[PDB]
RNA sequence: GAGAGGA
């Protein structure tokens, strides 16, 4: 649904940098590799957490039954 | 940049499925339906009469869907959604033209609702064709949603794709195990269907059939059929073959030896032994004439005075019939694709609605007779009024016969089951998967394995890895991507058009050269024979690529008989390929351009010429290249690429030409069952069984066929960084370790939404059912049992409960055949607690309560859970270990799951392998890597990759041991494998009993889950019982612990009593009591029921 | 393979229908039936070129290259005709060979 | 063998047929089995 | 009842 506030295989908190990762490909558009090197995503398990991601929520949430 | 041929050729593909998606079978046919055959029928059936009052009838002008009248807007239909949650059916009325008379000869209009069709969601008539992300929202309608499935009684219910042998053509069995061949023609019409069988027995050709008697020779059915000069029938089945002559001498002869005959003496004949019956009285020659006319051969109707076409017919049959008698090996092959025919849910729901309909206007015709047989004051007005009547009727027909799965038909007297299934909700590409699905009509096909084989001749037409493992192993089989369903486009302008294109009719040809020069058969049936077939099939095929003649009409040459067939029916399987010229392709470089630019959306690279569709029988007279660097200059055709022989399923592999095959049929079967997002709507429905990830994750090797049918954007797994090692000892067989400390972070968390359904129906007494519940004990406050309840009866959205708790509070009047209420709650009888997080009230169009209320269970990765690999890898959730004790390498990565390095060796899933590296240097590097069969990342680049950020080349970091601290003296193969967590979780397959309930028969223990009940050991259990010599045991379990009935024998008559009464020496005194399995009781109290006394025969047990 | 024997054959029908044509300009008794495409496109000439080749025309400039029918013998084929139902079927005599034609690309 | 009683050819064609016991074909939920329908038909 | 995993 949403990212996971922490890395499962290490344990980082990796769940404050999306937003600022989504920034880093819209504004000033870097690649995705840069871009989370950048925010300190050394490990490629916290890499691998916010690059193969899916944000459902945002989907999901065009289906709100209190519109 | 220049576009590349060889690496953008691929481009098609996208273009082909958004202008021809993967569910079009069902979209495609059902719109043709809609459009064509309702009229069809219409025109057909236009017309109901009367015996009496000749100035009466009725005339189906037009016929319409959602249309009432001119409107000028489709009728308003309830939505989709909407459909499914109310448990109505998704429907629109049909409009028809109504021309009825009057005693005063006036003709009058009208336009009357006839009946509601259901809607095949995405088609022509459904509301969601043409909605862009924004109707779709308003709709609650997912737009990934693949649809071409009905929506009836609220069940999402889809007609699979039926294959079969192809209709009205010739198809020839060597059975040499007793030396007998055959020439059987399954002809079917829109009325009839029947085979006409040409055997061979005692060396004599015959021709069987379900209306004559028995085994009508060759010779006479020929003279019968006008070729009576019994030379030409030598010049017809044996042309000049010296050693088919002699072969089919001895037959020709059979026509003289009972005595000699003429056409009508022929005729006579066959009609003596015609087993139909005439309901009017007609000759036995008329009859026989008939016999011949349309009887024989249902496919062709000889409407005339000449039978040359179905002589020829029939002596083209002996011909093959005897070419298989001189030599076998010549047959043509049954399982053969281009052999066998699909048919869709349009033709399916087009033979249904004509049954119902010529009902419908019997039903109509016999009232209409019954209200107007008054001799006089017969009105006229309100005539419409029964039509009104009986249109709930075949509605009701339409919708049960499409829900309940078997379509009763009478006219052909064909009886098919479980023709629509159930779609299922596992995954998306569970979905997506038993769309495009096909089903073999052979029933069991218990050792035959012929139709369970891969057959060469489907490359590229079915999917040659994805087929339910298991008994429907081979006849299960699902179409690929890129693969068109033909429709039947023409049959008489293509006569005219060979006409055209040089070949001499069937009646200006003699016997004698009818078998020097190749004949052209349309469509099975002989037209003539042209010279030069080189010549006419170039230029045919000319006519084709030019936009001529429909594109699905396929031309092509057979050489062993020497014949240029042509076929236009529909149901051939057909797929794209780029033709190309003498040595060079016609794609040219530039054509690729314009499609990336937006142009050219594939329909202008058929109207040019460049791509066409090959079905399965004109790729034998093609030489097809795979790339476009081996044209040799002699092939005619090319691959748009080969990666598309795999289903959508099979495109969720990671490198699927590098595993072995079983591994990916495996992938491909347990690829549906794989727990994970379902659609955008998955919380705003309310489903049987709904299984979802809470953090689903895109795969990082990813695959071209993917990015096409979105998965990347409704995935069923996350990226596990697995380490490849023998850790623990508890992974032996398959089995997995899971890493706590990230289960706590959350890693396969997963939830189970099950809806409970509930019809407060009102009863024919004016009773209603009431939900009227909350008890309250003492002090206020609700009873335990009510504890989740709420005031309404109906349990709170967001409350827990558990065993006991009820949530629907239901009371049912005891006087239903209203004070005295008896209770009926509905219980939640669950092992584990779950929550209530929607409630539904609403009515159906019976204006009757129907309270669904959703459960959700949140689920924790167990120790027991099956998980998958995306290879074939399954396994079982062994141990789960903390996080301290797991290797670690310098940066502190402990894995997720640690696999045993024993699943490859066997296995052989170096496609897994490949998928880790890959995946380890794209993560590496921020980028998705493809994982494509016949292409993909190389490996050596992503060595390159994993070698430049300081890892070693192969994958293999060097870890250390968790508990102990040290090096690992072995390097570890380590990185992130995209593991997806499947439905078959251990928290719904535990089940245990000692006592319950028990069969009310035989008063033994239910068989299944629901019902409290044990587990069965059969006959093999017992005889390896019987193995160990163990009889107390045995006794034991099947007797005292299964059923013990302590019963009373009669010591003179041994039949069973009562209360030590033998009811038969009604003595008493002898009467003995011992203990039996009541399974052997019943057993003798049936026998007893029959002619049969088991006496049973006491003797002490004791005295030596 | 196929191609070339297909021309070699086409080519030794176009030099035996044109010697046929030749030989046939006595008019005894003999005919020869020729086949057509339907729906009268619009007459022509069969003008045959340089090295044995033979063609067609109509009204519309239309090359027909399509020469050579069945050669089928052993069957005696006769014209006749019909005349008003009237004392009629005046028998036209046979026909030597048949061509049929088709047009090309 | 026509020692004891029964032991007669007489015997295997109907002449009496032992209704079964309810227990043998019970009614479920009324909706009566097959046995007692065909029982009420002959 | 019959549709389909499943081992
Ligand atoms: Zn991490
Ligand atoms: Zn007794």
């Amino acid at each position: 649904m949403i990212v996971p506030v922490r890395c499962f295989s290490c344990g980082k908190v990796v769940g404050d940098k999306w937003e600022s990762y989504l920034n880093l490909l819209q504004e000033d558009e870097l690649d995705e590799g840069t871009a989370l090197s950048r925010l300190g995503l050394k490990r490629y398990c916290c890499r691998r957490m916010i690059l193969t991601h899916v944000d459902l929520i945002e989907k999901f949430l065009r289906y709100n039954p209190l519109e | 940049d220049e576009i590349n041929t060889a690496q953008d050729k691929w481009h098609l593909l996208p273009a082909f499925l958004k202008v021809k998606g993967l569910v079009k079978q069902h979209l495609d046919s059902f719109n043709y339906f809609v459009d064509t055959d309702l009229k069809k029928i219409i025109k057909a059936n236009q017309l109901i009469l009367s015996d009496v009052d000749p100035e009466f009838y009725l005339k189906y002008v037009d016929i319409r869907v959602g249309k009432k009248s001119s409107s000028s807007t489709k009728d308003y239909l309830t939505p989709p959604h909407e459909c499914r949650l109310r448990d109505m059916t998704y429907s629109a009325p049909i409009y028809v033209d109504i021309e009825y008379t009057r005693g005063r000869n006036i003709i009058m209009h009208k336009d009357v609702e006839i009946g509601r069709m259901p809607i095949m969601l995405r088609s022509n008539k459904c509301i969601l064709y043409d909605a862009d992300e924004s109707k779709m929202a308003k709709l609650n309608e997912c737009p990934l949603d693949p649809g071409g499935y009905f929506i009836v009684n609220g069940t999402e219910k889809v007609i699979l794709v039926q294959e079969q042998l192809s209709k009205n053509r010739i198809i020839v069995e060597a059975d040499e195990k007793k030396g007998i061949v055959q020439a059987s023609v399954t002809s079917s019409t829109h009325e009839r269907k029947s085979k006409t069988y040409v055997i061979t027995k005692n060396g004599k050709i015959y021709l069987k059939h379900n209306s004559i008697a028995e085994e009508i020779p060759i010779a006479i059915v020929l003279k019968a059929c006008g070729i009576l000069s019994d030379l030409e029938i030598m010049q017809l089945v044996c042309g000049n073959d010296s050693s088919y002559q002699d072969i089919f001498a001895v037959n020709l002869e059979e026509s003289s030896k009972l005595d000699i005959y003429t056409q009508q003496q022929a005729l006579e004949y066959i009609g003596a032994k015609v087993k139909t019956m005439r309901r009017q009285k007609l000759t036995i020659l008329q009859e026989g004439i008939e016999a011949i006319a349309t009887t024989v051969i249902a496919h062709l109707t000889v409407e005339a005075l000449d039978f040359r076409e179905k002589a020829l017919y029939i002596a083209m049959m002996t011909r093959r019939v005897v070419m298989a008698m001189y030599n076998p090996k010549m047959i043509d092959d049954r399982d053969y694709v281009g052999n066998k025919r699909l048919e869709l849910a349009g033709q399916l729901i087009s033979l249904l609605f004509e049954d119902l309909f010529k009902k419908f206007n019997n039903d109509f015709k016999l009232s209409i007779d019954k209200v107007l047989k008054k001799p006089n004051r017969a009105m006229e007005y309100d005539a419409l009024l029964s039509i009104n009547v009986h249109s709930n009727n075949i509605t009701s027909g339409l919708n049960r016969a499409i829900s309940t799965g078997n379509w009763s038909l009478k006219r052909f007297k064909m009886e098919r089951a479980g023709v629509t299934h159930v779609l299922s909700r596992l995954s998306y590409i569970s979905a997506l998967g038993m769309m495009t699905r096909i089903s073999s009509q052979f029933e069991k096909s218990r050792k035959v394995s012929g139709p369970r084989a891969l057959q060469p001749s489907q490359f590229g037409m079915l999917c040659t890895a994805d087929t339910p493992e298991g008994e429907a192993c081979g006849l299960v089989k699902n179409l690929a991507l890129m693969t068109h369903i033909t429709t039947d486009d023409e049959e008489e302008p293509i006569k005219k058009l060979c006409y055209v294109l040089g070949v001499e009719d069937i009646t200006l040809i003699d016997s004698a050269s009818l078998h020097l020069n190749y004949g052209v058969y349309l469509n099975g049936t002989l037209i003539g024979s042209i010279r030069f077939p080189t010549k006419f099939v170039t230029q045919f095929r000319h006519l084709r690529r030019t936009g001529k003649v429909s594109e699905f009409i396929s031309i092509y040459s057979n050489s062993h008989q020497m014949a240029v067939h042509i076929a236009t029916d529909g149901g051939r399987i057909c797929r794209p390929l780029i033709i190309v010229s003498d040595g060079q392709s016609r794609v040219k470089d530039i054509h690729l351009r314009k499609l990336l630019d937006g142009e050219l959306d594939f329909d202008d690279f058929l109207k040019l010429g460049l791509v066409e569709y090959l079905d399965v029988n004109e790729e034998n007279d093609s030489y097809i290249a795979l790339y476009e660097k081996d044209i040799v200059p002699s092939m005619t055709h090319l691959e748009i690429e080969p990666f598309t022989i795999l289903g959508a399923v099979a495109g969720l592999i990671p490198y699927p030409h590098h595993n072995q095959s079983p591994r990916n049929t495996y992938q491909c079967a347990m690829g549906k069952q794989a727990i994970g997002a379902i659609a955008y709507n998955q919380f705003k429905r309310i489903d049987t069984l709904l299984y979802l990830m809470t953090y689903p994750q895109q795969p990082m090797v990813k695959t071209k066929t993917i990015e096409l049918i979105d998965y990347d954007k409704l995935p069923a797994g996350q990226n596990a960084t697995v380490a490849v090692m023998s850790y623990s000892g508890y992974d032996i067989e398959d089995a997995l370790v899971l890493n706590k400390s990230s289960i706590d972070r959350g890693f396969g968390r997963c939830e189970t939404r099950r809806k409970t359904t509930t019809v407060l129906k009102r009863y024919a007494n004016h009773t209603q059912d009431i939900i009227g519940g909350m008890r309250v004990d003492e002090n206020g406050d609700p009873i335990w049992q009510h504890q989740s309840l709420g005031p309404d009866g109906l349990g709170e959205v967001g409350m827990k409960v558990q065993s006991g708790q009820i949530y629907i509070n239901k009371s049912v009047p005891t006087n239903s055949a209203q004070t005295q209420y008896r209770e009926a709650p509905v219980i939640y009888r669950g092992p584990e607690p779950s929550h209530i997080d929607q409630v539904m009230m609403s009515v159906s169009d019976n204006d009757q309560a129907l309270i669904k209320v959703l459960l959700r269970q949140n689920r924790r990765p167990e120790l027991g859970d099956k998980f998958s690999s995306r290879h074939g890898q399954k396994g079982v959730c062994g141990i789960i270990v903390k996080q301290e004790d797991m290797p670690f390498n310098d940066q502190g990565i402990v894995p997720d799951i640690i696999m045993n390095p024993h699943g490859f060796p066997s296995r052989m899933t170096v496609g897994k392998m490949i998928e880790l590296i890959s995946g380890k240097a794209g993560v590496l590097n921020g980028t998705l890597e493809y994982g494509t069969c016949f292409g993909g990342s190389k490996l050596e680049d992503m060595s390159k990759i994993l070698v430049d950020q300081g890892f070693n080349y192969s994958g293999k970091d060097m870890l250390y041991s968790g508990i102990t601290g040290e090096c690992l003296q072995a390097y570890i193969f380590f990185g992130p494998i995209y593991y997806q967590k499947l439905k078959h979780m251990v928290l719904d397959k535990m089940h245990a009993r000692a006592r319950g309930p028990r069969a009310v028969l035989t008063r033994q223990p239910t068989e299944g889950r629901s019902r409290d009940g044990g587990l069965r050991l059969g006959e093999m259990e017992r005889d390896c019982v019987i193995a160990y010599g163990a009889s107390q045991l045995l006794l034991e379990r099947l007797m005292i612990s299964s059923d013990a009935f302590e019963v009373d024998v009669c010591d003179k008559c041994g039949l069973m009593g009562y209360s030590g009464w033998c009811t038969t020496c009604k003595s008493a005194e002898n009467i003995i009591k011992m203990t039996i399995p009541y399974a052997a009781k019943l057993l003798f109290q049936e026998l007893l029921s029959m002619n049969i006394a088991p006496r049973l025969r006491l003797e002490d047990i004791f005295q030596q | 393979k196929e191609a070339a024997a297909e021309l070699e054959l086409l080519n030794a029908d176009h030099q035996h229908i044109l010697r046929k044509l030749k030989k046939m300009n006595n008019k005894p008794e003999r005919f020869m039936v020729f086949q057509l495409p339907t729906r009268l496109p619009a007459v022509g000439s069969i003008r045959v070129h340089k090295s044995g080749k033979l063609s067609v025309k109509i009204g519309n400039v239309v090359m027909d290259i399509g020469k050579g029918a069945e050669t089928t013998f052993l069957q005696d084929v006769i014209a006749l005709s019909i005349a008003d139902d009237a004392s009629s079927a005046e028998l036209l005599g046979r026909v030597d060979g048949k061509i049929v034609v088709t047009p090309q690309i | 063998d026509a020692t004891v009683p029964s032991g007669r050819p007489e015997t295997y064609i109907w002449r009496y047929l032992p209704a079964p016991p309810v227990c043998i074909r019970p009614s479920v939920m009324s909706n009566e089995d097959d046995l007692t329908v065909k029982l009420t038909e002959i």
